[PDB]
RNA sequence: AACCGCUGAAAGCAUCUAAGCGGGAAGCCCACCUCAAGAUUAGAUUUCCCUAAAGAGCCGUUGAAGACUACGACGUUGAU
RNA sequence: UCGAUGUCGGCUCAUCUCAUCCUAGGGCUGAAGCAGGUCCUAAGGGUAUGGCUGUUCGCCAUUUAAAGAGGUACGCGAGCUGGGUUUAGAACGUCGUGAGACAGUUCGGUCCCUAUCUACCGUGGGCGUUGGAAAUUUGAGAGGAUCUGCUCCUAGUACG
């Protein structure tokens, strides 16, 4: 449940979900995927900048 | 591709100066009223709706008097459809009349009923089942089904399977029959044939489709 | 902290309108599919039907690759023996060609209650117009 | 090669290309074939090279059958083809009446064809069918339905063949 | 004509040729020479 | 479908085929008869009615309708 | 599967396959015609009655357009039969000293079950179908049906 609901939130605005945790991989962020897809449903804003991170970290 | 309803009055015959009986049967035919008529606009399909007989005024529901006064007509017995086409449509207007003058001597009709009722009937009867033997040791399977399947495999009956149930008392068309007499005034309509029903039964006479 | 569900009463449907036109079959079925399940959101929980409603147009213009227009074949059984019935992918789209799309979602749709109610916001039509212009829906090229 | 030919245009012919299909006009008449998407139509002093958009075996072997239709089609309006038949028995016999020609073989009834619209039939005589057309195409597929009326026989060669066809005999009665 | 799984010519007026994917031999001096692969 | 083609290149020829255009079986899909909107996507049209209405049912007399049902007819303004 | 899955044949009732028996369309032919022979397509229909024997089969008689090959627990005994096989009686031949025995034969010899569920054939009740009602209906679909002889005519012509 809650990889897919971060790879809705990361496709939602950039990457897919396989991108995505590599960049979270790669951005040193230890965020668990319950947390993730807490933040994905319930705060867009946040979850578009953690995105935006591990955009930038690839 | 209209035709009319009539009631059937039971079968005669009709003589041939050559000396050949037609077996006939004859068909009372009332006014048919044109109660609507239905076309591609409205309905989405062109036909004409007609009554023919009568009701007393307290066996006409509320619903039924209107649509027959919207008309202009008189309650019938029933109601029936006709589908129809834009040739069909030529002079049929709402209110309007069908007579016996719709058919033609020697012109070929199919006619419809209900058959008769037999009820509930068994396999012989129904379905043309052999009977088993009425001697030689036969236990008391003498009108039986039979078997009605395989083995295991697959392990049912299929479906569509010939068994004892309701027989008759379905609406049945025939073919192909000729109109021998038509009178309007009298409302007599005579057909070579058979006529599925009973007298009294309601017939419904169209154009025959096969031509 | 927990994982929350997405409350049904909760949940809003949007309206979409694709144009099926000259695009392959499974390659379109497979992007309705996951929008009429939901897939797409954040809130998607798969107890709760969180889809879009997804209007189709041109369904019978929708294409397929290789000889499958000739070789793709339909078949039902109709209960009875021998019941066994074939038709074609270019007579099903001349005869009834919203059943083409159709069926091809219904294929990648769950199979139960839920599928059957998300399977019930695929609004599909052959021609260029539809009778939603009330819910408004929003262009999607997918 | 038949590609890399070119189609040498008469005085009288033209040929126009407007979104992909090409239209023949000259003295007989107006013909036109559609043009594949693999091939394209250049024209230079009264003739029309014709050659593939990429250097590819399909765009060749489709370029060879636009060029030899367009050929045909430019021949088959500066003079037009022609077909024969012949009809071979004791009591075959046709006869041409407009768009409609009609043939007493050898059945219990005469068969009556009518022509394509683009194919005119004249008998000069009664065993002798002769087909006019502007499109090989067309003139040769009035030929083939009229000849498999009554297709000529091995044992005795009877039937409606083409002039200058090869039919097959057979010998009746052999030991 | 002769449909079998061995289809070559025979006199040297036969041709293959391949129609919908599949080989024929077609003679044109010898009609019982026609085959069809299958 | 098998099979027979027309024109036609790949493959200067040939070639039913690759582009394109035809013929062709009691077989397939319609057409014929019956059933059919629980086709839960439950469709359409015409009328009628909403402070117990429009109607439907019970009850009764009943039917070439019928196992029971259902279905058809009629109940004094009446030939059930 | 032995705390039981009844055997052969017949009857009744079927259902499917196609490696097609007839009917339909064809190519080749040592295909003149009429008839065939082969192979390709084709499973929509249709596809005997008797004599013998328990027979399936088989032979035979007479038909038919044809008398197909198979699968279905060698379909079908909680649907019927019980002639054979395969209990107990008895006898013959044969084997055994014998009790007995014999895919040897002969005469005789109890076939139960009121159907719960699935299935199927019919026929109702309920609820639903965006207020209710009386009628008439479209048709997504489903089922049924689909066989074939002979005579005349073309024409005693084409062919020989």
């Amino acid at each position: 449940l809650w990889i897919a609901r971060i790879n809705a939130g990361a496709r939602l605005n950039g990457l897919s979900y396989s991108r995505f945790i590599n960049g979270m991989k790669k951005a040193n962020i230890t965020i668990d995927r319950r947390v993730l897809a807490d933040i994905a449903m319930h705060d867009a804003a946040t979850f578009g900048a953690l995105v935006e991170k591990a955009k930038a970290e690839l | 591709a209209i035709g009319l309803v009539g009631k059937k009055c039971g079968m005669t015959r009709v003589f041939t100066e050559a000396g050949a009986s037609i077996p006939v049967t004859v068909v009372e035919i009332s006014a048919n009223r044109i109660t609507q008529v239905k076309n591609t606009d409205v309905d989405g399909y062109q036909a004409i709706q007609v009554t023919t007989g009568t009701r007393r005024d307290s066996r006409v529901t509320a619903a039924q008097k209107g649509h027959f006064a919207k008309a202009g007509v008189a309650a019938g017995r029933g109601v029936w459809e006709f589908r129809a086409n834009d040739s069909d449509l030529e002079g049929r207007e709402i209110g309007g009349e069908i007579l016996a003058d719709l058919f033609e001597q020697g012109q070929m009709v199919d006619v419809t009923g209900n058959s008769k009722g037999k009820g509930f009937q068994g396999g012989v009867k129904r379905h043309n089942f052999s009977m088993q033997d009425a001697t030689h040791g036969n236990s008391v399977s003498h009108r039986a089904i039979g078997s009605t399947g395989q083995n295991q495999s697959p392990g049912k009956v299929f479906k569509g399977k010939k068994m004892p149930g309701q027989m008759g008392n379905k609406r049945v068309t025939v073919q192909g029959l000729e109109v021998i007499s038509v009178d309007v005034e009298k409302g007599l309509l005579v057909i070579k044939g058979a006529i599925p029903g009973a007298t009294g039964g309601d017939v419904i006479v169209r154009p025959s489709v096969k031509a | 902290m927990k994982t929350l569900s997405a409350k049904p009463a909760e949940v809003t449907h949007d309206w979409f309108v694709v144009d099926a036109d000259g695009k392959t079959l499974g390659r379109l079925a497979t992007q309705i599919a996951s929008r009429l399940r939901g897939k797409h959101k954040t809130n998607y929980t798969p107890h709760v039907d969180t889809g879009d409603f997804i209007v189709v147009i041109n369904a019978e213009k929708i294409a397929v690759t290789g000889k499958k227009a000739q070789d793709k074949k339909y078949y039902r059984h109709s209960g009875y023996p021998g019941g066994i019935k074939e038709t074609n992918f270019t007579k099903l789209i001349a005869h009834k060609p919203e059943d083409v799309l159709h069926k091809a979602v219904k294929g990648m749709l769950p199979k139960g209650p839920l599928g059957y109610a998300m399977i019930k916001k695929l609004k599909l039509y052959a021609g260029t117009d539809h009778p939603h212009e009330a819910q408004q829906p929003k262009e999607l090229d997918i | 090669r038949v590609a890399k030919a070119p189609v040498t245009l008469p005085n009288g012919v033209s040929v126009t290309l407007n979104d992909r299909q090409v239209e023949v006009k000259g003295k007989n008449g107006n013909l036109s074939l559609r043009l594949h998407d693999l091939v394209e139509l250049k024209q230079e002093d009264d003739v029309v090279t014709l050659s593939p958009t990429v250097d590819s075996k399909e765009a060749m072997m489709h370029t060879g059958t636009i060029r030899a239709l367009l050929n045909n089609y430019v021949i088959g309006v500066t003079e037009g083809f022609e077909r024969r038949l012949q009809l071979i028995g004791v009591g075959y016999r046709a006869q041409a009446t407009g768009n409609k020609v009609t043939l007493n073989v050898g059945y219990s009834h005469p068969v009556e064809y009518t022509l394509p619209e683009g194919v005119s039939a004249e008998t000069p005589t009664q065993t002798e069918i002769v087909l006019k057309s502007n499109d090989k195409q067309q003139l040769g597929q009035a030929a083939a339905k009229i000849r498999g009326f009554r297709p000529p026989e091995p044992y005795k060669g009877k039937g409606i063949r083409y002039s200058d066809e090869h039919v097959i005999r057979k010998e009746a009665k052999k030991k | 004509m002769k449909v079998q799984a061995s289809v070559k010519k025979i006199c040297g007026s036969c041709k293959v040729v391949r129609r919908k994917g599949r080989v024929h031999i077609i003679c044109t001096a010898e009609p019982r020479h026609k085959q069809r692969q299958g």
